RNA sequence: GAAGCCAGAGGAAACUCUGGUGGAGGCUCGCAGCGGUUCUGACGUGCAAAUCGAUCGUCAAAUCUGAGCAUGGGGGCGAAA
RNA sequence: GGAGACGACGGCGGGGGCCCCGGGCAGAGUUCUCUUUUCUUCUUAACGGUCUAUCACCCUGGAAACAGUUUGUCUGGAGAU
RNA sequence: AGGGAAGUCGGCAAAAUAGAUCCGUAACUUCGGGAAAAGGAUUGGCUCUAAGGGUUGGGCACGUGCGUGCGGUUAACAACCAACUUAGAACUGGUACGGACAGGGGGAAUCUGACUGUCUAAUUAAAACAUAGCAUUGCG
RNA sequence: GGUAAACGGCGGGAGUAACUAUGACUCUCUUAAGGUUAACGAGAUUCCCACUGUCCCUAUCUACUAUCUAGCGAAACCACAGCCAAGGGAACGGGCUUGGCAAAAUCAGCGGGGAAAGA
RNA sequence: GAAGCAGAAUUCGGUAAGCGUUGGAUUGUACCCACUAAUAGGGAACGAGCUGGGUUUAGACCGUCGUGAGACAGGUUA
């Protein structure tokens, strides 16, 4: 079940993208800046329990462990394993490169 | 007085009013959507208790 | 998930705790039924001299209901308008 | 003296009927491909005979190291197993 | 679309929530409740695994298939039959997995009537009526 | 005489005075109550989160009408009729006066006026 | 047009109605806030469009008055 399915595609309901999630996984600085874009006191569990791969905060460690057992987390696993779609992949699809001399 | 507030709410250890309201919200379940504490509602509860006398307080008389 | 009942752990006993079982309540969600809360509702020489739609209250009882009978107007009957 | 002759509710057990599944005969349908396939009939009344069916009761016997036992704790020297 | 009550006497109406499993649940309280409080994690398909059952059956010795006197609790074993639940695992599609249907929005307070119930059929369902509880009166 | 979980009402006593009833006037005590509001509710009110066409600010789609046709077919209402401006003492004008003006017969809407509320 | 009106910003007055004159808060009951060039004032009602108060049929409660039925200094609900 998805909460408020009719306005899920609104811009104010937009979620973090998979390429951003890959950048957070590869570099801790990107994840850090995404965390100063949020208030720590307003997060579940004081922001101490967080899934980078699903980009979601949880109330407890047992909640995070229960999350790691489910299907949305495993779909995020398989999507990250396949790899997110990026601008370089978009250019390689049409066979376009950048000449920097 | 601090001990009266701690006895009233069974709650202690805050450093300021913001942390006091936050831990009171987490204890009483006054949470918004997404696990965010309801500091406004908890502050309204505290003010209601203050003016309704659930929280003991007084103004000391001037010394002669 | 009330009494009653079983097992285990303690406690000198009385009792205490835990896991069950059980199926009580003018308890509760809710279908029928019964009722009639709300809608700038429909309808307003209407299907209807009170109907229609969605919503709502109640649903094991102080629940709903047929037939036979009783009380007849300065009267009856009324959880009383 | 008995029958006529008697409340409501809860779980449990037996039986009839309905529902479900398998094989067999016959008939029908599908069949580009698949489906030893899917569907239809396969019934036995009142009234009687016979053999059995919870409760209960009777006989032997006398139970603690208490036992029999229901989903639900009732029964037993006033005689249990 | 963007904003999210700026609308309006007034969130009227609409939207949002909703089934089931698991984590968790405050004040107050007549200790019975509040409570489905609040706040969260999941839910498709396929292929598997595991658990939860029933029926029947013990060996000698004699007399003669029976009866007896025994012996013996590894039947902890064999054969046959049977249906629905529960839990765990891998794989896989996805924009969605109670995919239609069905289906609580919730919280902080205040006044009010104890509650369940009843009434003005055809403008008012309510702090009205009734109710148990309490008290008084008359009558041997 | 009694009686206030009867209706009601919210102090007492002394001094002064001495038929009856009253009052006035001083004086004095002046007091029942301090350190369970749950549950339930189509009851009334304020606020918060979520949520949204409530609104900025409106747009588009569907069905049934409304529309046209064949058939069928009323009712309300009706002194007579229906363009206005100024005056028409009885602060009324659709008819009178003075002007503006004014061209057959029609259809769909509309709610200003007339008409229309078991008014 | 006039004013110590240097400039900037104005103030007072005149002709002028061509063109505009907003968005909100507060009902324990008309003033505040902001934007703006500005947030000017009135008439056609106050000498059967819709909707909230004055406002008030029938139900009900509290307060005052009345022996009472009831009435009201009144307040609340549908
Ligand atoms: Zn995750």
């Amino acid at each position: 079940g998805v909460f408020a399915k009719r306005t899920m595609t609104k811009t104010r309901r937009r979620l973090r993208d998979l390429d951003q999630i890959e950048r957070d996984l590869r570099s801790p600085r990107h994840l850090q800046q995404y965390k100063e874009t949020k208030a720590a006191e307003d997060l579940p569990g004081l922001g101490l329990y967080y899934c980078i791969e699903c980009a979601k905060w949880f109330e407890s460690e047992t909640s995070l462990v229960g999350h790691r057992k489910g299907k949305p987390h495993k779909r995020r696993l398989k999507q990250l394993k396949e790899g997110a779609y990026t601008h370089e992949e978009a250019m390689a699809a049409i066979g376009y490169r950048i000449d920097n001399g | 007085k601090q001990h009266h507030m701690e006895r009233t709410y069974e709650l202690r250890g805050w450093k300021d009013h913001i942390e006091f309201l936050e831990m009171l919200a987490r204890k009483s379940g006054r949470l918004l959507k997404g696990g965010e504490p309801d500091v406004d509602g908890v502050a309204k509860q505290v003010l209601n208790d203050f003016m309704r006398g659930k929280i003991p307080w007084f103004t000391p008389a001037p010394e002669p």
